[PDB]
């Protein structure tokens, strides 16, 4: 177990070194610093799925958030923490994935394509609610929440676009899947509803 | 529903070594056995469990590890299959509270031997 | 003190009683070498499962009560495979590859040193398989052949009694001693009816 | 945790260095290769125990049971390996023992002395079917599966008989017996019966 | 004269150093080990011929052919040994001949192109049963069995097909073709019919 502090803000994971470095590289300098634990989802037995758009996720926030706003342009990378709290009595395994350029579907309002801080949830998860499959999402950076083995899960994710600043209002880089692949089972009397904590830290941020 | 069965759509012959990964999604008190049984392409599917332990076979416990992996040699294609049957060795043992019944997913890939060439459009 | 009366020689030498044999006024009897006659050395030797040794005989021979006569007597030894005597005036007497003692009843005992005779390496009291009927091996120490020299009827009760010790003794295997009665001579079933507990009992686990 | 894999088998057993080599020898050359895995047995509440024959419990599986109907000689030793998977919440203790020229008693047929593959079970335990007492089986090679500690228990035995060569079919060396010395017990709810695996895997075979 | 003992199977033949390779490359490895005596064949006054579909002559035999129907592939040379007994008053002339691809003719069943261990007859033996003329067989590598001088014939074949593993079960990779050429002759009161003895041997065997 360690205490990662960086800026005013202290968590406790245990030492995990499973992180997954997204396309194997490092958010670096030459084309905010701490964390932001955002509110808990529960999981219930037949919960779909979520997702949260970046970073827009984080314009509802503080000190990042009101950067946001100004200055016009925008370029860092990010590090995801999604973990589970969990008894050894459940069992259940969540699928979690980043996407870039997460375009969804229409069976969209200004709602759904950028949900904000408590994001929203997925109304059919075996298509993504973008015509793609679920069974081919792990050809992007993914990592699996087994609550046999394991709790956390931790994604490093640098900057991808195709110009070198953008404007962070407009545009979302990417996005953030939670998808249980295998569903929640309990017995009668054990915690009916499981909670899901995420954990964002900005990682190499410019503005200029 | 995996990739590597969508891009040889786009081709006419193919090559080469997979691996299958199982993974086991049950509660951490329950415990058993499991046989991964793999018969090469010509020889008949088992019937009993005794004659599918003297093929090539692996012996899974989900106690210790929640998944394993299976390497199916060499395909090809130009029925030659490579048959796949999963047996209980024993049975799922459970305790008091944790949930009866779980699921396994199954994943699949190819390995750095697996070629493909005559491109077509499906 | 010292641990040498616990030794495999110490523990089966001592020569006693395997047979008491009578001839009452055939004229003539045939004793097979066999230990598992009586229930010592029986019990004793079934704590092994391989044990190669060689023994040696001794006929002390005597009427019915105590006396003594000056009549001569003949002790056969028929080797393992060699016929056996059929009458008392059978061509087996006579030949040349069976070994005789002819001794007087009014002398000391006769005494014979019989060799470690199997075509084995040792001799085994259980034989799991089948030797082809029945699960019995074949050791077959020998016979002995005993008879009153002459051609007409002796007109004295013989009465003489084996006795036999055990010499270089190896032993292998060691194995639970026998705590059920006997039945048979050749196999240890034992009475499934009632099975007498090992010990003794008392009236509560706290009475000593 | 480890994986072993000789021959075309695979088995997962974890670092368990409580091998017991039967008398001290390990099985060597100068007087087929793979695990065989064979049917489990259920442990109830009120199971009496069971056990094989060997070498007859390799005679109606594949390539070593086709050498044993040939070539009429046999040298092997063995390789069992006794496990059981229960949870936390079940209690009970076993006691594997292996014993060689294991000639069983009759309150006998030709299935109840060589079982098979299967394995028969035991009719009386206290005196083991064979008139010798369960208290003193200890004196054998053996070991324990106490349910609250460890859950595996594996033997190394030698070839050991009195001749270099034995017939196969007729003749089974030793014996494998599993009995339950404390009874299984558990809750109402859980699972009633545990699986018990055994597997076997012939050290140093010869056939001339 | 030698006598050739390879695995367990002794014949005796002569120091006949007329060995033809066929197409000059001996059989190797880089990509069973006995003779196979099949039956005779009596050369009769009016006999036409006979073949052999190779290696569907040795699937019936033991085992080289129970591991015909195993393992899915199979890649080998060959051996074959064709002589003849008579006596100095028979005349006639063989032709023994391989052939790769030897794909007969129908003026076909699944019976007469792969006959087997006894082998075929040939209907037109100056069609060669394929449309090909008999004139123009010594192209392939063959050997004259003249009964004025010689008896014996041998050949050695490597392996020629465009994969390197085929399944032995379906494809057959040449035929052995003996023709008659000159009819046997002889005089009233000799033997009418002539033995002729084929010898196989796979050379250089693989399976995976």
């Amino acid at each position: 177990v360690a205490q990662l502090t960086i800026g005013n803000s202290t968590i406790t994971t245990q030492e995990a070194a499973n992180i997954v470095i997204a396309y194997g590289e490092w958010p670096e300098y030459c084309p905010v610093n701490r964390f932001f634990t955002l509110d808990t989802k529960s999981w219930a037995k037949d919960s779909k799925g979520w997702y949260w758009k970046f970073p827009d996720v984080l314009t509802e926030v503080g000190v990042f958030g009101q950067n946001a706003q100004f200055h016009y342009l925008y370029r860092s990378g990010f590090c995801v923490h999604v973990q589970c709290n969990a008894s050894k009595f459940h069992q259940g395994a969540l699928l979690v994935a980043v996407l870039p350029e997460y375009v969804l579907g229409t069976i969209p309002p200004y709602a759904t394509t950028q949900p904000g801080q408590v994001g929203a949830v997925l109304t059919h998860p075996y298509v993504l609610d973008a015509g793609i499959p679920l069974s081919q999402l792990t050809v992007c950076p993914h990592q699996w929440i087994n609550l046999r083995t394991n709790n956390c899960a931790t994604i490093i994710v640098p900057y991808m676009n195709t110009v070198p600043f953008d404007s962070a209002l407009n545009h979302c880089n990417f996005g953030l899947l939670v998808i249980p692949v295998v569903p929640l089972d309990f017995n009668a009397g054990a915690t009916s509803e499981i909670p899901i904590t995420v954990t964002i830290a900005p990682m190499c941020a410019e503005f200029a | 529903s995996t990739i590597l069965g969508q891009l040889c759509r786009y081709y006419t012959q193919w090559s080469g070594s997979l691996e299958v990964t199982f993974m086991f999604a049950g509660s951490f008190m329950a415990t058993g056995k499991m046989l991964i049984a793999y018969t090469p392409p010509g020889g008949n599917v088992p019937a009993d469990r005794i004659t599918a332990m003297l093929g090539t076979h692996v012996i899974w416990d989900f106690g210790l590890q929640s998944s394993v992996t299976l390497v199916v040699p060499w395909i090809s294609n130009t029925y030659t299959t490579g048959i796949i049957t999963i047996w209980y060795q024993t049975n799922y043992v459970v305790p008091i509270g944790a949930p009866t019944t779980a699921y396994i997913v199954a994943l699949a890939a190819a390995q750095d031997n697996f070629t493909m060439k005559l491109c077509k459009d499906t | 003190h010292s641990t040498q009366e616990t030794a495999i020689g110490n523990f089966f030498s001592r020569a006693g009683l395997v047979s008491i044999i009578t001839m009452p006024t055939d004229g003539y009897v045939n004793w097979d070498i066999d230990l598992m006659g009586y229930a010592q050395l029986r019990r004793k030797c079934e704590l092994f499962t391989y044990m190669r040794f060689d023994a040696e005989f001794t006929f002390v021979v005597a009427k019915p009560n105590g006396v003594l006569v000056p009549q001569l007597l003949q002790y056969m030894y028929v080797p393992p495979g060699a016929p056996k005597p059929t009458s008392r005036d059978s061509f087996a007497w006579q030949t040349a590859t069976n070994p005789s003692v002819f001794v007087k009843m009014t002398d000391p005992p006769a005494q014979v040193s019989v060799p470690f005779m199997s075509p084995a390496s040792a001799y085994q009291w259980f034989y799991d398989g089948y030797p082809t009927y029945g699960q019995c091996p074949n050791n077959m120490m020998g016979t002995f052949s005993i008879r009153t020299v002459g051609t007409e009827k002796s007109p004295h009760s013989i009465t003489l009694r084996v006795y036999m010790r055990i010499k270089h003794v190896r032993a292998w295997i060691p194995r639970p001693l026998r705590n059920q009665p006997y039945l048979f001579k050749t196999n240890p079933n034992y009475k499934g009816n009632d099975i007498k507990c090992t010990s003794t009992s008392r009236d509560k686990i706290t009475t000593l």
